[PDB]
């Protein structure tokens, strides 16, 4: 049995909020300059993401192989939804780091990046245009981790519990029954687009492996998407 | 032997 | 216009009557099969399904209200997803098998006849398996397929997206309505709703992965592709 | 474009 299932929604939320990775800083614009700062930033976020996943209810219960599979499938999605979350307060911009603000014009400095930026900007705006709460964000990011790679019963039961947790939060906000499953649907349909942004962005990572030297861990994270 | 194996411990 | 005034029952009614037919392949179980043979059979089959999909999309409450350029965009984005969810739907009765056509049943083995197809098959098989273990209903299937059409390209002057959002909310209400009739509790309705929508994320993944392999193949020109299919495919690249 | 015309019929 899993300890994850025994939790209530409030302490499921409390667990997710406490497991949150920190917002890292970048170093204090061309193709190599852009890829250089992002590769370094993303690489440091992976280490935090790994330890974050280990504190996600139900994740430890899985085998080490399954933990590797899910992280390999979802790592870019998780970084992207983290990006659009903190980019909310800054419409038209992408808060990659507190000291690294990138508008659309700098996305053109990297071939095939500017169009992914637009999808990121539209995702952040969509999250803004409907008041995405932090308690909802941590639930969404956890769903992405467990649902990513999952089609290779426990994960499904944990996913159902996260679903209950989301409804639990919307019920707190004073939404009606119709508004609860409507908002629930709205949030999950966005995850489909985050999957789209990831895949489209992952194939570009192949066409960028040369420009700047990628780290070993990074090379291995994207090489997994080629099998 | 991937790095992800080690970091997850 | 008309889409928003519809109730759940006549939304289901509209989607069921709008259903495209199941087309037959030109497969002859007396010939030899190969890489170009299968790819040739699937190309010709999908090309004929596309024509039906286009006239099907027109009968989806709401699609017609959209400008033509928006209708083009949505279909260009979702055409493979719609084909795939249709595939895994009619493949439910055949575990470990993919029913591309009533006279065309492939298992995992024959997927290896094409490079990179066997991986996508397993995902399609797993997706079909999920629908089987979940008892997907026809009323639910036509809701999901319509969702994919309106959702695929929404993020990609005109806040026609706002209209699209309204129709999507209507389909959501329709799905909940169906689960309420099935005797599912409130908790079971939300969970099933979530389970269904999470599968849409997988259909997106399968489509994107297959679209990249459908481009490896065009470059080869081992087997030609119809002018329409090339234009649908070129919209992704 | 083919998709353009097929949508535009009738
Ligand atoms: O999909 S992308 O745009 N891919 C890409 C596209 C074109 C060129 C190179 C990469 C990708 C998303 C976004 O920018 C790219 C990217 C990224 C780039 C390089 C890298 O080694 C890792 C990630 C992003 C990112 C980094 C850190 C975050 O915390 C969040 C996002
Ligand atoms: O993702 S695929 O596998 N891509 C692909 C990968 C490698 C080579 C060729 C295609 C794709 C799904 C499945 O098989 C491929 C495929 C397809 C193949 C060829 C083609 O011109 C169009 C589609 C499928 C299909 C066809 C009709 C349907 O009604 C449903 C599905």
């Amino acid at each position: 049995n899993s300890l994850a299932l025994s939790l209530t929604a409030d302490q499921m939320v409390s667990a997710l909020l406490d497991a949150e990775p920190p917002i890292l800083y970048s170093e204090y614009f061309s193709e190599a300059s852009m890829m250089g700062l992002l590769t370094n930033l993303a690489d440091r976020e992976l280490v935090h993401m790994i330890n974050w996943a280990k504190r996600v209810p139900g994740f430890v219960d899985l085998t080490l192989h399954d933990q590797v599979h899910l992280l390999e499938c979802a790592w870019l999605e998780i970084l992207m939804i983290g990006l659009v979350w903190r980019s909310m307060e800054h419409p038209g911009k992408l808060l990659f780091a507190p000291n690294l603000l990138l508008d659309r014009n700098q996305g053109k400095c990297v071939e095939g990046m500017v169009e992914i930026f637009d999808m990121l900007l539209a995702t952040s705006s969509r999250f803004r245009m409907m008041n995405l709460q932090g308690e909802e964000f941590v639930c969404l990011k956890s769903i992405i981790l467990l649902n990513s790679g999952v089609y290779t019963d426990h994960i499904h039961r944990v996913l159902d519990k996260i679903t209950d947790t989301l409804i639990h939060l919307m019920a707190k906000a004073g939404l009606t029954l119709q508004q609860q499953h409507q908002r629930l649907a709205q949030l999950l349909l966005i995850l489909s687009h985050i999957r789209h942004m990831s895949n489209k962005g992952m194939e570009h990572l192949y066409s960028m492996k040369n420009v700047v030297p990628l780290s070993d861990l990074l090379l291995e994270m994207l090489d997994a998407h080629r099998l | 032997h991937k790095i992800l194996h080690r970091l997850l411990q």
